[PDB]
């Protein structure tokens, strides 16, 4: 016999292609200032062509969308800090005073006053460091801080991901799918679901909803972080009960925090019963990989972005304990979390570079979904799972665990019993 | 648009190679400024897809296939490539299975096609 | 902002050893801890970072963890190629200046 | 293949100044950083300084305050360290170590140069 | 091709073989660009059609399926000579789907006979 | 893309495929106008290619690179030794020697395919 | 034999087309907009594929890219439009020459130059207001490389041979995907930041043997020219009539410094090359432009945001077998057109920019004397020739891959 060519038969080969963002019309229209760049709107025509007798070896810890889509955030966020004004000359020998007009806070705020080219300002204990009543910012000299423009905000905006022609996205739809290995239902879609650039540590705020699943590059390994997606959301409401006063100083214009209207610390709240129920569902799912002894201890230590629970709330960035949610021990058979506020923050663990959060006026309140947890197995009594997080990559992997980019080669050959002339 | 064509070629992946054969012939058939920018990327992607379809067509052109779909060629299939009878190779396998085993020999086959056509036209 | 280490700890081949790293200052509780393996004549090589993450291509027998206000590096199955100096580093993010521990010496019996 | 090549060993009279150079090996500065660590012979190494060529920010240890000058050039992918007023206390090998990854998101010191040995003798 | 409209098929066959001020420019530049692409894509779909019939961009092709009298037919001379044939399609317009089927079937049988022989 | 342009005619005959696949060859407004020039260029490449392809299409080749015909070469278009044609007669000068006759060749080719039909 | 068609044959033809610019990545870095830094900022990736045993003749004269790019800069060249159609005294606060200040009423005073203003009949006026409805340009000139990449239907050839002197078959030809750093030299009778050859200085002209056309000279040893603008002035402004403020300090005019030793070495090499194409007996002489307006006689170029009409009387001062003051007026009739102004704002503080002389524009005198000697004089005015010194080794060829040839074969 001989060989024959068939231009068009389905063929796959794993490869990496540069995808492009995808957005919505009304969503794009609602873009005051730059709460987050014009993006292509996608026609709501989800092909979702469910394939039959199909099986492609998905993967999540070697996926290339995560490294891709994380890079998109970095470049976009760098542009969010470009047009704004540097605060290079802003820092000078301060005259802060431990003024406590009201106590909830416990003297967290400071009545800072600088001899600018003589105005007072408020700064929490985090954003200022004592020097030797003289103080200075944590890192202005031998460092670089750029304040965000006051007009812009930082509320997440949903983003879809679509591949160019010649590359198709395979989406796994199996209900039970730990992340690796073959997936039975492989639905081919061009534009994925509403990925959310949620910026948060171990507590995944308001992401996609899952049974609770346990996903890990290697459980036997203590190094890799364990992602747990919740089947049922847990409401979290967290408020800043202080009306902030924004004073503009013509230096360019710095935005100092003026005296607060009437002082209660920012605080988060969690329904203790619902949290207790979900955690049992977690510990019951963990025991599948393991009866045994399970203990939860709070974050062991490290930077303030990991020791606590960092998240964004209406253009303000909160650091709060999680000792009130990870203190338990489980065998086979509302909660309020204290917080802190920081305005000079260096997200993504970058040295030198950092952004100054402009003040936001009034009492700040926000509500979100606790849908995912990041746990770190400790180094055979019990396996204490402390909350880790840290690397910003993981919070993407809780959404992109069910997508891959494949190159299609419609060309193909076959040894058919046929001959040319 | 050509964009849907490619994954249209991907519509029936698990079907038998015989099944894909007939389906292949069946397959042979400020908001203003923001609207300007989206016009580029929507257009930029489409013209890119066109080049993709031409490149394959041109590649099909070098071999004795012109622009047809179900093409044939007179180059012998040596048993060295996946010795296995023609009976089952069209019913109980899948294209994804087929090329994965072949993926060790794609380039040699394409090269083997080039001179196979080439000799035909000179001494014709 | 100062880190303390044991001077020297030796281990028999094939056994498990641990090394402490204790540093004063509440900032020690607000800063990471790394560990560096350093051949007595060569350049340092990264051993573990972010207190539990192994860099790609490092032996799985190395793993450490934090404990309150101290750090610890644990090695399982010590061989005769693991004798060197081990340095624990605490990167103070606020003050923006790394600090290196004194250096702990490990020797394999033989 | 990613390496931090260095200049050779140096011998300097006390009271002088030393210049040590480090060059990339197939990459630009991008968003990475660079840092310098010195190790006295028969002694645990110690920190010296750090620079970020992307924004031109610097810092150094308190012990070497006013004695170290950290420079960078984006044209030729090189970072030079200028330490002033050498004495016997600075007889040490000076490594230049890379910091971070493709996003500058790290803090560790993963890629290390071979090491330049600066000798101060009378 | 549009200019040739309004001539007989004997005349058409031969002619066939030979065949902000910135804001206005940037928007209607896209539309002019938009039209150019739909020229190429619409061309390829036709080329795909001519492919399965057995032509593949031969313009004046041919096929071995007869012209049944069931279709609107007259003396061949008048169709070539005097009948403007922009109106000829209006004659064969509701018959234009089934005739493609015969074109579709003709090649499939033709290649099958070639495949056997 | 040209490669061994001045090489011997025989040399070019081997490398016609050109390695196969390689043969084809204010801020908002400022960024937009740059895009138009880019896209206008790429489509201009495709349109030129297809016209050449269709030009082959009228002839009995339809995109087969090397393609024999049925037109006997008249011994009048400045013919020389056949060996010299593939020994030293390089392609570029071979064009200048032909020059005017290409229109003759183009016209001659057209009728041969049609009379075949 | 039978005709057989061939597609993809490497055959091209001499063609003319409107090329598209491909600016470098630094276009937005210096995009203050600048007429030269304007963004197509396509990545300029050069691929210089060499060829073999093939030679074709270029023609730098009667070329296409010479005028194709000439209009491209014009479009890049073409804010507030004044037309100030609606009293002065000599100022000698600190005296070379004397500047002047004009007192006027705006709907004040303005510090002009002697050449910039013309008296009306003391009272002066703007030289350009009565002649035409002049238009002061934007207050907001950095040349940048613009690597030309041909569209897919065209290719750019280069003459790798360094002995090409203007016309004739070049031995080595290398096709170029994207050209080298061609820059807007934008100057008269002198090349600035030009291209350096790697051999003896080259001579080239359309019909060298004749005085009809200009003479183009290549250099190998650059010369540095320093010019300074040490003055400070303010700005006066619906009806934005932008005049100049008072001079803060001494009333000092601009001046320039020119080297001597290197310039002397260059002329001898030029003389030697002229000796090559003229004989070993005739006397070579240098003089001045006994004609032509200020834009032709004076050496005009861009430096520190201002255009200096430097005074080249001293350079062509020789006969064969130090600092030349620059003489500036604010009117910039750069594309030799009645109507345009480019009234550039006066920069504050000294400049002393770094220059690079790489070429000359010389014009022969008459043929009054036979075989005795001839005088060479500075020239310019049509800076079309100015850009011809960068693209002389480049051409655009329309690839015509279709090819036909006879062979003995049937089908
Ligand atoms: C998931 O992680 C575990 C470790 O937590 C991996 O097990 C490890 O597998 C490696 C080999 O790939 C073992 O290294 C070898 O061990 C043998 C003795 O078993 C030794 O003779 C060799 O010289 C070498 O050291 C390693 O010891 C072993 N560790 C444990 C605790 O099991 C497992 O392979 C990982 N699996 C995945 C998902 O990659
Ligand atoms: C996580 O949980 C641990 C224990 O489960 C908590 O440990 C407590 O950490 C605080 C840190 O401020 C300790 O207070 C400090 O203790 C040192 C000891 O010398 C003292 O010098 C300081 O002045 C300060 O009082 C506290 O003692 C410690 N608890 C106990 C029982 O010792 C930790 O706070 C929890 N949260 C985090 C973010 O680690
Ligand atoms: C995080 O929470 C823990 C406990 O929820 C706080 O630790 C307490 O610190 C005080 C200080 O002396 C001790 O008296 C308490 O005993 C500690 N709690 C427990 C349960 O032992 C810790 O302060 C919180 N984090 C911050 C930054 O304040
Ligand atoms: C820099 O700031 C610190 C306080 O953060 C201060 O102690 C020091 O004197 C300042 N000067 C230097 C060394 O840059
Ligand atoms: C060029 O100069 C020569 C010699 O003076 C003259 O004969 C010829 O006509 C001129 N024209 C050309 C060829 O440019």
């Amino acid at each position: 016999l001989w060989v024959t060519v068939y231009y068009g038969v389905p063929v796959w080969k794993d490869a990496e292609t540069t995808l492009f963002c995808a957005s919505d019309a009304k969503a794009y229209e609602t873009k005051k200032h730059n709460v987050w760049h014009a993006c292509v709107p996608t026609d709501p025509n989800p092909q979702e062509i469910h394939l039959e007798n199909v099986t492609e070896e998905f993967n999540m810890w070697k996926n290339n969308m995560v490294e891709q889509m994380h890079t998109d955030i970095i470049s976009l966020w760098d542009q969010s800090l470009k047009p704004c004004v540097k605060l290079t000359p802003l820092c000078v020998t301060l005259q802060c005073t431990n003024v406590t007009n009201n106590i909830t806070m416990r003297g967290e705020l400071k009545n800072c006053s600088f001899n600018m080219t003589k105005v007072y300002s408020l700064f929490y204990r985090l954003d200022v460091v004592q020097i030797n009543k003289e103080y200075r910012l944590i890192n202005c000299n031998t460092s670089a801080i750029t304040q965000a423009c006051p007009k812009v905000s930082f509320e997440p905006i949903p983003i879809h991901y679509c591949a160019p022609a010649g590359f198709a996205i395979l989406k796994c739809k199996d209900k039970k799918f730990n992340g690796t290995g073959p997936c039975p239902s492989v639905s081919t879609v061009q534009c994925t679901h509403g990925i959310k650039p949620v910026v948060s540590t171990q507590l995944l705020l308001n992401g996609s909803l899952a049974e609770v699943m346990i996903r890990s590059e290697n459980i036997t390994n203590n190094a890799k972080n364990i992602l747990v997606q919740f089947n049922t959301p847990v409401q979290i409401n967290c408020t800043r009960p202080n009306n902030n006063t924004r004073k503009s100083i013509r230096i360019q214009a710095f935005y100092a925090t003026g005296d607060i209207i009437g002082i209660r610390q920012a605080h988060c709240n969690v329904s203790k019963a619902t949290w207790n129920e979900t955690l049992g569902k977690v510990v019951k799912q963990l025991r599948k990989h393991f009866n045994t002894i399970i203990r939860f201890a709070n974050s062991s230590g490290g930077d303030l972005e990991v020791t606590t629970h960092s998240f964004n709330c209406g253009g303000e960035f909160f650091y709060c304990n999680t000792s009130g949610l990870f203190n338990s021990t489980w065998i086979s058979n509302s909660i309020t979390l204290p917080c802190r506020i920081k305005q000079i923050i260096n997200m993504w663990q970058r040295i030198g570079q950092a952004m100054y959060a402009p003040p936001i006026q009034g009492v700040i309140r926000c509500v979100s979904n606790i849908t995912g947890l990041i746990l770190t197995r400790d180094g055979s009594t019990t396996e204490t799972f402390r909350p880790g997080g840290g690397d910003m990559r993981d919070n993407w992997r809780s959404e992109l665990y069910k997508y891959k980019v494949v190159k299609i080669e419609p060309l193909g050959v076959a040894p058919t019993r046929c001959k040319r002339r | 648009g050509i964009g849907a064509v490619f994954l249209g070629f991907l519509g029936a992946a698990g079907s038998t190679m015989g099944a894909a054969s007939m389906t292949l012939t069946v397959q042979a058939r400020q908001h203003l400024l923001k609207l300007t920018v989206w016009g580029i990327k929507q257009l930029q992607a489409r013209v890119l897809a066109v080049e993709r379809y031409l490149r394959d067509q041109q590649l099909l052109g070098i071999w004795g296939c012109s622009g047809k779909l179900i093409c044939c060629t007179n180059v012998p299939w040596n048993s060295s490539w996946s010795n296995r009878n023609l009976s089952e190779i069209w019913d109980n396998m899948t294209w994804l299975q087929w090329d994965k085993e072949i993926s060790n020999y794609t380039q040699i086959i394409y090269g083997l096609l080039e001179e196979s056509q080439n000799q035909q036209e000179k001494n014709e | 902002s100062a880190l303390t280490q044991p001077p020297s700890v030796s281990g028999a081949p094939g056994e498990r050893v641990t090394i402490s790293c204790s540093g004063s200052g509440s900032n020690f509780e607000y800063s990471f801890v790394y560990w560096y393996q350093q051949v007595p004549g060569m350049a340092p090589k990264l051993l573990i970072y972010d207190n539990y993450k192994r860099p790609s291509g490092v032996s799985d027998r190395f793993s450490g963890s934090r404990s309150g206000t101290s750090a610890s590096l644990t090695i399982t199955g010590l061989q005769t190629e693991d004798e060197s100096d081990y340095y624990c580093q605490s990167y103070d993010s606020s003050l923006t200046y790394w600090v290196f521990g004194g250096g702990t010496r490990l020797t394999v019996l033989g | 293949q990613v390496q931090l090549v260095q200049s050779g060993a140096e011998v300097k009279k006390p009271g002088a100044s030393v210049k040590v150079s480090c060059k990339a090996s197939g990459f630009t500065f991008g968003r990475y950083s660079f840092t310098w660590v010195r190790q006295a012979p028969g002694q645990g190494l110690e920190w010296v300084g750090v620079i970020v060529p992307l924004v031109g920010v610097t810092n150094s240890a308190k012990k070497f305050q006013g004695r170290v000058t950290i420079t960078a050039d984006t044209s030729t992918n090189t970072v030079y360290m200028d330490l002033s007023s050498l004495r016997s206390e600075d007889t040490a090998v000076y490594y230049c170590a890379r910091v971070g990854d493709r996003f500058g998101s790290g803090y560790a010191m993963d890629v290390w140069g071979r090491g330049a040995l600066v000798t101060v003798s009378s």
